[PDB]
């Protein structure tokens, strides 16, 4: 299911996913980006709801 | 020659040899301290160069 919608998911959920990736790749600590990780799922769920 | 020529030559030779002895003792102490501490220009055994480290985005986020 994820792979089928992956191309559209990357374009629509670009903004929150990229922020989380930047956080993980600058903090280098998963415990310093949990809040950004939560926003990834929230936007991912909103993507599938549409 | 005069007796004073040998006198002054002996004084010069003694000065030079005493300076040599003092410098030799100083060199021994300096070498011992440098080998014990490694805080001088001598006995600087090489370490890994930090220019080899790759400061680029890797694959895993935790580096």
């Amino acid at each position: 299911v994820l792979k089928a919608a992956a191309h559209h998911y990357g374009a629509q959920c670009d903004k929150p996913n990229k922020e989380f990736m930047l956080c993980r790749w600058e903090e280098k600590d998963p415990r310093r980006c949990l809040e950004e990780g939560k926003l990834v799922n929230q936007c991912a769920l909103d993507f599938f709801r549409q | 020659d005069g007796p004073e020529k040998n006198y002054e030559k002996t004084m010069a030779i003694l000065q030079i040899e005493a300076e040599k002895a003092e410098l030799r003792l100083k060199e021994l102490e300096v070498r011992r301290l440098m080998r014990a501490r490694g805080d001088g220009p001598w006995y600087q055994y090489p370490t890994i160069d930090k220019a080899l480290i790759d400061h680029s985005p890797k694959t895993t986020p935790d580096n």
